């Protein structure tokens, strides 16, 4: 099997903004997420071809990566912070699909996502 | 659950 296309992150038929908790996002809460210890394995997209998981798209019909997120805000792909939040979820319940319980990457994924809901708690005041 | 991915160096 081939990788399917990465998800989209430009689309200029959709209005765009900047807001306050858009712009924390991307510079404190993607940034504080991005740059931790364990980050590596939610950069990019799987390359299922690379990594050699047949079935890694045979079970993740969603995936979501923080480097889509990156480009997506970069992009003002999001016109609501929870668009945002959602596709993190995401991201998170996909690791907890596909890998079994004990795995390394499972550890990652929840002191990530323990760190992402203590960022998110600190957003900025809405316009 | 699918194949998983390994060990990522922080075992074990």
């Amino acid at each position: 099997s081939m990788n399917p296309p990465p998800p989209e992150t430009s689309n200029p038929n959709k209005p765009k903004r900047q807001t306050n908790q858009l712009q924390y996002l991307l510079r404190v809460v993607l940034k504080t997420l991005w740059k931790h210890q364990f980050a590596w394995p939610f950069q990019q997209p799987v390359d299922a071809v690379k990594l050699n998981l047949p079935d890694y798209y045979k079970i993740i019909k969603t995936p979501m990566d923080m480097g889509t997120i990156k480009k997506r805000l970069e992009n003002n792909y999001y016109w609501n912070a929870q668009e945002c939040i959602q596709d993190f979820n995401t991201m998170f319940t996909n690791c907890y699909i596909y890998n079994k319980p004990g795995d390394d990457i499972v550890l990652m994924a929840e002191a990530l996502e323990k760190l992402f809901l203590q960022k998110i708690n600190e957003l900025p005041t809405e316009e | 659950s699918g194949r998983g991915k390994g060990g990522k160096g922080l075992g074990y």
